[PDB]
């Protein structure tokens, strides 16, 4: 609202039914959950070497200078490529793209 | 020259500048204007698609990066010539993006515009037996967070809707009442005020 | 039909102790209307600079 | 409640006005110009080749809380500037007067914001930091800004009502000559003196004397005009 | 040239000095070249005259 | 029709008035102060030290056409002009209002058509 | 009859105006900001932000030699200037008419005789 200008709060809006739960606070936690999974995050790929012990859900610390980053993250994917020698890192959430 | 670095009589007016010639985007950040731009896209469209930009900019150090949260307001402004700023592109950010392309640190910023307020909101009345004029007021008044004046409502073959629009899309239903009537542009303006007018 | 609330526009909450308040916000406006039920997800989080 | 304007230009301006070094103005002719035009003793609101104050309200939004700044120029006073001593580089001679900016806004500032139902405070102020950094604060009763400054009016956004100072020159002078004077209000002075006509608040035109009250004194046997 | 508030000592024009008020504190010379300084004849005055009243003849 | 004056100056110039990017003007002092005389709101002929009109007619010939002008200096009004924003060598800022050139004659000008 | 005040300063000046090649004034905004100011038609002295006259008189004894001089700014005009015609650097044209230098004094001129 404060950012476009609206008249009124900035609604966007999604409509489900769950004619199968009798319980309003699991359609409470139905709703929750569908915002939940597509509120804003930082997601992406830092490119190293190595890490063959690295699991999902695992904890690494990130040095990236020109990129400001200097922080303890959860691995959400690890994607190892010989070849080219890479060991990629998803940081924080997955999100796919035609697929999701 | 610059004031106070020339004394007077030795120097000509405004030397050495010169009249401004070729095309500037200027992008607005929450009021605050962004300095390393150096590409930008602004695609403007009809109803059935999102209208958006995208900003390329240099970053150091993820100092940009931080000046654009999701939801932030950008305006982006363009000049040809010596032509005076216009404002042609409105929107909030929906992705920032930060990655190494052959050593730069590019920042790509993609914002979405208003046009989504209208395809995010369901019809939450029914217009049984409203007029499309009555109906128009009733959902953008109710449904939607946009201005509505009355002014900028002209339907062409106003009639009774015998359907209950009562869960539809707002941009599936206003599309609707124009195939019903004489085939009206609607939208929202910069002005952030809706408008359902005869086409051309 | 709780009595002070319903038919009344509602633009804030906070998490109490007794009478002291530990949390507060700003909603977005909405009126509670009858026969309506109203709950909270007030999420208390707790973290470093890292 | 604060706003930038993006496209308004601010002249002249040194290291002895508020920038540095590198950002110092250009020496543009239509800046000596427009300059040239002030004509007052204050800060005022400049007009335009027929006399109307520019950057006047338009498109008032009633009670929507909004308004539109059309365009035009200011003149804006500071005080406390340096200046070079004749031939020096150097900027050493501090000023012993407040000395005007123009300010040009060369495009309508649309759809600036108001607090609701209320009194604000129209304000155009400078910043002498940086080169032709413009702002309007507009709040309920919102307390005057700091920098360099103008009132372009006051808005009530319950009723709609607009009222304004400053557009156009306070002009302190000693001596005037004209051809014809024609003032709004009070034509106000200690002597007012008729060289050919004095026409009255009714339109009728006395050629002659005018007529003092107790002058009755007069109609009486040998009296001039007696009756 | 235009103004709000013009400030002066001396003021003399050679056509019209039109106002919608005009204020003369202190004097009033008018077209013959009197020089008043009190309150003036207003048009059908003449009652003032009569029995008891101000100004009576 | 036609009158070329040949001895005129006019300021202030630059490319963001009408000219040249070589033909701009210099910055004497002179036209500083000639420019600092302007007071007015429209365009108007300039007064002497006294307040006295400058510019005047002289010496009509009548049945013989030709009529003479004094010297003096005139305020023309121009609009759009071109100015620098900030920093910048660009013109790029369109001024909103009509602003002033002194238009200075040093000389008589003789029988004039 | 003289007292040579070391912190005036004059604007503008040039080749044109009387000063060497050396010695021309440099263009600060604070002097093209208060020769703006001008506004009459002949020479006078300068009124402050309230449109009250500077460069009062001050500290007036009745019978001792010295008086004080407020600071402020007057304008002084003179006639016979010569300013660059066109985009010539000479200074070849002469003005018609007489032109305001800016008078600054900083500071209270202390104890003229
Ligand atoms: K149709
Ligand atoms: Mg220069
Ligand atoms: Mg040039
Ligand atoms: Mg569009
Ligand atoms: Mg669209
Ligand atoms: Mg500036
Ligand atoms: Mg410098
Ligand atoms: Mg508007
Ligand atoms: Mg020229
Ligand atoms: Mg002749
Ligand atoms: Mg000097
Ligand atoms: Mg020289
Ligand atoms: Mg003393």
């Amino acid at each position: 609202q404060d950012s476009l200008g609206l008249p009124s709060p900035g609604t966007q809006r999604k409509e489900l039914q769950r004619p199968l739960v009798t319980d309003i606070s699991d359609a409470e936690d139905i709703g929750r959950k569908y915002l939940a999974f597509r509120n804003s995050t930082l997601s992406g790929t830092v490119t190293t070497y190595g890490l063959y012990d690295a699991e999902p859900g695992d904890t690494i610390d990130i040095t990236i200078d020109p990129r400001g980053i200097d922080e303890e993250f959860v691995i959400a994917a690890i994607e190892y490529r010989w070849g080219v020698d890479e060991t990629i890192l998803t940081v924080v959430e997955k999100r796919g793209d035609v697929d999701d | 020259p610059q004031l106070g670095d020339s004394k007077l009589g030795e120097s000509q007016l405004g030397s050495p500048g010169t009249l401004k010639q070729g095309v500037e985007w200027t992008v607005v950040v929450d009021g605050e204007e962004q300095n390393n731009v150096w590409d930008v896209q602004v695609v403007d469209t009809a109803n059935p698609f999102g209208d958006y930009a995208v900003f390329k900019m240099d970053d150091r150090g993820g100092q940009a990066f931080e000046a654009y949260p999701r939801g932030t307001r950008v305006e982006a402004y363009v000049s040809e010539g010596t032509e005076p700023l216009d404002n042609r592109f409105t929107g909030y950010v929906v992705e920032r993006r930060e990655n190494e392309q052959q050593g730069a640190d590019v920042l790509e910023v993609e914002a979405y515009s208003f046009d989504q307020f209208l395809r995010r909101n369901t019809v939450t009345n029914d217009q049984t037996g409203n007029t499309i004029s009555q109906a128009l007021a009733d959902i953008i008044q109710t449904d939607t967070p946009v201005r509505f004046n009355a002014a900028n409502i002209t339907v062409g073959d106003d009639q009774e809707l015998t359907r209950s629009y009562q869960g539809d899309p707002v941009e599936n239903a206003l599309r609707d009442f124009a195939f019903k009537s004489t085939n009206e542009d609607f939208g929202v303006g910069d002005d952030l005020e809706f408008f359902f007018q005869p086409r051309e | 039909n709780t009595s002070g609330i319903v038919g009344q526009t509602v633009r804030e909450a906070g998490l109490k102790s007794g009478s002291t308040l530990l949390t507060r916000h700003i909603l977005a406006e909405f009126l509670l209307d009858t026969d309506q039920r109203l709950a909270s997800s007030e999420s208390t989080r707790f973290t470093s600079d890292n | 409640a604060d706003t930038t304007i993006i496209d308004a230009v601010v002249f002249p301006q040194d290291d002895g006005t508020g920038v540095s070094n590198g950002d110092e103005d250009y020496d543009s002719a239509g800046y000596l110009a427009s300059l040239a035009r002030y004509a007052g003793d204050g800060s005022y609101v400049g007009g335009d080749s027929t006399g109307s104050p520019t950057l006047q309200f338009a498109n008032i939004d009633t009670a929507n809380e909004e308004v539109d700044i059309q365009p035009g120029h200011a003149f804006i006073l500071e005080s406390g500037h340096i200046v070079q001593s004749g031939s020096q580089k150097t900027y050493d001679t501090n000023l012993p007067d407040s000395v005007p900016y123009v300010v040009i806004l060369p495009s309508s500032v649309t759809n600036v914001p108001l607090d609701t139902d209320v009194d604000n405070d129209v304000w155009l102020a400078v910043d002498p930091t940086s080169n032709d950094s413009v702002y309007i604060r507009s709040g309920n009763g919102l307390s005057a800004p700091s920098d360099p400054s103008v009132k372009l009016g006051t808005v009530n956004s319950s009723t709609g009502s607009t009222t304004r100072p400053n557009d156009l020159a306070d002009h302190s002078v000693d001596a005037l000559n004209a051809t014809t004077i024609d003032a709004s209000d009070t034509v106000t002075g200690d002597t007012v003196d008729a060289t050919t006509t004095l026409t009255d608040a009714a339109g009728v035109s006395h050629t002659g004397e005018l007529e003092d009250i107790n002058h009755g004194s007069k109609h009486e046997d040998g009296g001039s005009d007696e009756i």
